RNA sequence: GGCCGCAAGGUUAAAACUCAAAUGAAUUGACGGGGGCCCGCACAAGCGGUGGAGCAUGUGGUUUAAUUCGAUGCAACGCGAAGAACCUUACCUGGUCUUGACAUCCACGGAAGUUUUCAGAGAUGAGAAUGUGCCUUCGGGAACCGUGAGACAGGUGCUGCAUGGCUGUCGUCAGCUCGUGUUGUGAAAUGUUGGGUUAAGUCCCGCAACGAGCGCAACCCUUAUCCUUUGUUGCCAGCGGUCCGGCCGGGAACUCAAAGGAGACUGCCAGUGAUAAACUGGAGGAAGGUGGGGAUGACGUCAAGUCAUCAUGGCCCUUACGACCAGGGCUACACACGUGCUACAAUGGCGCAUACAAAGAGAAGCGACCUCGCGAGAGCAAGCGGACCUCAUAAAGUGCGUCGUAGUCCGGAUUGGAGUCUGCAACUCGACUCCAUGAAGUCGGAAUCGCUAGUAAUCGUGGAUCAGAAUGCCACGGUGAAUACGU
């Protein structure tokens, strides 16, 4: 799992790196053969964003969630692309 | 374009093509390999002093519309984007969209 | 890629593959008889052939 | 998705050109600064006078500029005051000697960019964008357009957010290269910025490139 | 494709021996459009194997070719978490598809300076049961054989 | 709490607290690791790559005085930029300016120009010479300059989540709708479903629908064949002449040039089919069923992209967020990612010899021939605003020779020395030339991309931008494959 952060309208600290990496580090339990991601947050007004695009071992996911915060934007971008990825590691050990 | 760099391009013109002649006379020397060290030696101190806007190089083709220095075409003296909206009314003569 | 595939034929494999995978003859989508002839063909032909599948 | 402009792409084919003139690169570029220059000038100080076109040639080291209005009283004066001003003013910007001519515009309910600006100016002056907006397809088809389609967008009626709406009326055919459509459009400035017309009229499918 | 492909196209039969079995054979050693440089490439060779076997050369290359086509090859077919190969037929012009294309592949892969030597001993093992050309077909007629269980399935 | 039960537990049965809803049926969509049917380089069948190396280039990161601003999943990353030494340039440092570099208005002064010296990096400051114009009716107005006042100019400052305009995207996918009628208490529905057919809501037959519109197709350009007219700067079949060069007189055939026409419509013929629509095959024909390629993008989606093309609501700056200048920066480099180029050799390297294109550009521009130079180039100077002149000799190919499988006679990065050209000027930071140097690289893990025919692969040529600065972009021909059983 190679990690890309990008920051459209973001200054990314090294709070913002850390902790976005250690979130992240948990999803090749999911399925291990994740490779390079990318990821970017985005501030629009009051709108805290942040999505990322997941290369796979046959595959391209991508989620992207809304928070009040860029952590509970985070938060809830881990919750999503689990739920994606659990559903494509099941339809490859399809037996 | 900022009202200023329209201008430059005016100031820039006007020098450029009145020491026209004065620079190209005092480069021809200069590339004479036939000629006195003594008159060369002068003329590159007398180039270098007359002022720097007055040379063609200096200058940048900017639409004559909006003042855009990129995307520039001669033949219309437009940016490709005044180009498009003009070509599209039919006031540019000829001009239309190609197929082959 | 220039021309459609025989539809009798392709309408017998589709018969053979409703067929083998067990749906009831009566989901034939056909109605044209000649090409319902060719589906039910198939769909009774690959009834035999489930027997000696596992 | 995006459109291509319907006047641009029937342009040799049932439509001709506004200016029609031929000059090698050395003083094509400068030609069109000229043109440009004119129209700036005429349309500005024609504005109340309803203006169409502004058809514009280039015989033999001269101008002759023939500008299409249906108010064409105005334009001409007092046995022509007016007119020979602008003559006089052109080839002022020209460089050359001009000549100016006035066509006549019959039925200015039938002429896209007339009716656009029709529209601009209600817009202007505070007026419900439903009303222009179906006022003009009215008189259009009342008048023998086959028809008439015409959109408005922008901050309609000082809204704090953006929208775009259109009414239509008969056929209005974009795909056919032959049908004789008339488009034009008309920036509104109102007091919460601009508001965009555009207009297409239909009149008709030709039979002939002449 | 999920329709039928209209047309097929024409094969010029060669200049020298006139057969269009022998043009495929050129194409198929051609590489970057370069036909003439194949073409000379292909007739060294065959000079070098009438030379040795001395059995003419549209008569020679072909007992090569007959040495090396394959007549049952192996489809793969996802069942379950398994992948069953399953033996099928080869189609006539296809097992020429296929030996003109072994023969060449295995010609490629050996040590010989020119491109000419290592097609001329290439076809002449072939003749006599040899190279990787002809142990390529024996190993695929292996594993039809293996799985033949998979005969009959249709799926 | 009472009662019942061996127990498990049953039965009767509250309250505090907390929420503004919780629920039923039906409707339009969306979604399913639901079903059916059709398509698609989707898989399959195949060909060549990317991921490894060196280099080019864009981006992220770090760095910086500054490394200008924007583009960010598919649909940002050779993207705006079709070309940053200065200029461009929006950034940094330092030096200056204040109704201002760019306008209109007013008063006053002075024709406008032209030629010089000095100080300064230069902006600029201070001098010096020369000049006195054109209608003005007797006041001068008209120039165009300099100083003064202030209404003002000025801002690539902010918000694309206030906007116009333009653009990407699903998708050139076959869809998306309306009027009237009918059905339902109603959201809605019917039409637009059903049987066939088609690339296609394509067409036909049915049918509470009857009709219509936006799309589909056709009209447009190009390419393939033929005919008429015209024949130079293009053409040379038959003649005659020749310095054997369409070279000359001729010729108007042919090639070609470009205006105008002819041609393809399932029209003709079999078989199938609901006496349909269509389908499959055959004929002739340059071409056959949308012949090939382009242009053309429905209603909408993504508060997608652009306030830095321009315009523009609002907000903000106004002796500074405006203006001028010199030097620097955008070209920085522990590193990560994307797009390319050149390679790793013998289907090849090197030397000699020798064939066959297309399309395009040129005005103060394209620049022959001649002389000089190993070479980049230099000097001199014909022709050409071009079917005429010039760029400008296509290359791969082909023959003959050599190298003999080597880190090589493979590769050409890196670096020293010596030059040329453009340009006030190539230190930071140009392109090219000669001599020397001669690196990594022996065909690239996991992954991953393009392409179905004149395509991929491979080989050369031109153009836009442009003083100079392509391995990028946009175009043009040469050679020219592989394989599609199938779902
Ligand atoms: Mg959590
Ligand atoms: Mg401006
Ligand atoms: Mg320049
Ligand atoms: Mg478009
Ligand atoms: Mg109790
Ligand atoms: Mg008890
Ligand atoms: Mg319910
Ligand atoms: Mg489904
Ligand atoms: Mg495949
Ligand atoms: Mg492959
Ligand atoms: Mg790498
Ligand atoms: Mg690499
Ligand atoms: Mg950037
Ligand atoms: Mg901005
Ligand atoms: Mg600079
Ligand atoms: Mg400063
Ligand atoms: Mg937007
Ligand atoms: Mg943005
Ligand atoms: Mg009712
Ligand atoms: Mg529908
Ligand atoms: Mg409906
Ligand atoms: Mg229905
Ligand atoms: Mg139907
Ligand atoms: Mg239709
Ligand atoms: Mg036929
Ligand atoms: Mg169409
Ligand atoms: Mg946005
Ligand atoms: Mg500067
Ligand atoms: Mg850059
Ligand atoms: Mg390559
Ligand atoms: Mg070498
Ligand atoms: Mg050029
Ligand atoms: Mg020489
Ligand atoms: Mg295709
Ligand atoms: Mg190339």
């Amino acid at each position: 799992m190679q990690l890309n952060i990008t920051g459209n309208n973001v200054e990314i600290t090294e709070a913002l790196r850390e902790f976005v990496t250690a979130k992240f580090a948990k999803l090749e339990q999911y399925f291990d053969r994740i490779n390079q991601v990318y990821v970017v947050l985005k501030v629009e007004k009051v709108t805290h964003t942040s999505d990322a695009t997941l290369h796979v071992n046959g595959g391209e996911i991508h989620a992207s969630a809304e928070g009040q915060d860029m952590y509970a934007a985070i938060d809830g971008l881990i919750d999503k692309l689990a739920r994606q990825l659990t559903k494509h590691k099941d339809k490859l050990k399809q037996h | 374009a900022k009202q200023s760099m329209k201008a430059r391009e005016v100031k820039r013109v006007a020098l450029a093509d009145k020491y026209f002649a004065k620079r190209a006379e005092l480069k021809a020397i200069i590339s004479d390999v036939n000629a006195s060290d003594e008159d060369r030696w002068n003329a590159v101190l007398k180039l270098q002093t007359l002022p720097r806007d007055s040379s063609p190089s200096r200058q940048r083709n900017r639409c004559r519309q909006t003042g855009r220095p990129h995307g520039f075409l001669r033949k219309f003296g437009l940016s490709r984007i005044k180009v498009r909206e003009a070509a599209m009314r039919g006031e540019i003569p000829g001009l239309k969209k190609a197929s082959w | 890629k220039r021309q459609k595939r025989d539809r009798l034929e392709r309408a017998h494999q589709r018969g053979y593959q409703a067929g083998i995978a067990g749906r009831s003859k009566e989901m034939c989508p056909y109605q044209t008889l000649n090409q319902r002839s060719q589906w039910l063909g198939g769909w009774r032909e690959a009834m035999a052939d489930r027997v000696v599948m596992a | 998705g995006q459109k291509v402009h319907p006047n641009g792409i029937r342009l040799g084919i049932v439509k001709p050109w506004n200016s029609t003139w031929f000059a090698n690169t050395k003083e094509f570029a400068d030609n069109l600064d000229s043109d440009f220059k004119v129209r700036q000038y005429l349309t500005k100080e024609l504005a109340k006078a309803s203006v169409s076109r502004i058809v514009i040639e280039r015989p033999a080291k001269s101008i002759r500029v023939t500008i299409h209005t249906a108010r064409p009283g105005i334009v001409i004066g007092k046995k022509g005051e007016d007119v020979e001003k602008l003559r006089k003013v052109v080839a002022d910007i020209a460089g050359v000697p001009a000549q100016i001519n006035i066509a006549e515009v019959r039925k200015p309910e039938l002429d896209a960019k007339l009716v656009a600006d029709s529209i601009t100016s209600q817009l202007e002056r505070r007026v419900m964008f439903r009303r222009a907006m179906k006022r003009a397809v009215q008189n259009a088809m009342r008048l023998g357009a086959k028809g008439i389609k015409v959109e408005v967008s922008g901050r309609l009626g000082g809204a704090e957010i953006a929208r775009t709406e259109w009414y239509r009326e008969g056929r209005v055919p974009l795909h056919t290269l032959r049908a004789d459509i008339d488009y034009n459009t008309s920036e509104a400035h109102t007091t919460y910025g601009v508001i965009g017309v555009k207009v297409w009229i239909f009149k008709g499918e030709i039979l002939g490139g002449m | 494709p999920r329709r039928r492909v209209i047309g097929q196209r024409k094969i010029l039969p060669d200049p020298k021996f006139g057969s269009e079995l022998l043009a495929k054979f050129v194409n198929i050693l051609m590489v970057d459009g370069k036909k003439s440089t194949a073409e000379s490439i292909v007739y060294s060779a065959l000079e070098t194997l009438a030379q040795r076997s001395g059995k003419s050369e549209l008569e020679a290359f072909e007992v090569a070719l007959e040495n090396v086509r394959p007549t049952v090859e192996v489809k793969s077919r996802r069942v379950g978490g398994s992948t069953y190969q399953v033996p099928v037929e080869v189609r006539p012009v296809r097992r020429n598809a296929l030996a003109m294309r072994w023969i060449v592949e295995a010609a490629r892969k050996r040590g010989d300076k020119s491109m000419a030597l290592r097609l001329a001993n290439e076809l002449s093992d072939a003749a006599e049961n040899k190279g990787t050309a002809v142990k390529k077909r024996e190993d695929v007629h292996r594993m039809a054989e293996a799985n033949k269980a998979f005969a009959h399935y249709r799926w």
